[PDB]
């Protein structure tokens, strides 16, 4: 059963929802994001010092 | 099987999206009215009832 | 006599449709027919991986 939703990009806060199939019992879905990284593609050119 | 003041649960099968039928029970007719919903499977492995 | 046994087909369901992924080890007949007054049967020899809708 294809179910699409949307979650805000904010850590710590639990995000709750359910899935209502039209003649069955509602299925609850919970997603709590903990740590959301962002890792760029990093390319060393040179180092320097004294 | 009937008790004195209990409630009897039956199972039925339908094609109706708004089924409504008179249920005969041994002398009398009671009206059963509701709204059916589409099932979850497309192709099943038993014939139609 | 001991006869071989083909791999399990991978059946995908749709509205009034059945798809079949078929990976045979050695060539294998797929024989289908409808359960109506016109059966429309299909006798095919599948030797390669093939999808049949």
């Amino acid at each position: 059963y294809e179910h699409a939703t949307t979650m805000p990009s904010q850590a710590g806060i639990s995000y709750n929802t359910i899935v209502n199939r039209a003649g069955y019992a509602p299925l609850p879905i919970s997603i709590t994001p903990t740590k959301i990284k962002l890792i760029p593609t990093v390319n060393l050119e040179y180092v320097t010092c004294h | 099987e009937l008790t004195e003041q209990g409630s009897a649960t039956i199972h039925f099968s339908t094609a109706n999206i708004h089924p409504e039928f008179r249920l005969q029970i041994c002398t009398s007719y009671v009206t059963c009215k509701g709204d059916c919903h589409p099932p979850k499977d497309h192709i099943v492995t038993h014939p139609q009832y | 006599c001991t006869v071989p046994l083909a791999p399990e087909p991978m059946i995908t369901f749709g509205f009034r449709s059945v798809s079949l992924k078929l990976h045979p080890k050695n060539p294998t007949y797929l024989i289908t027919r409808q359960l109506a007054d016109e059966p429309h049967y299909t006798h095919e020899l599948i030797s390669e991986p093939a999808v049949r809708n």
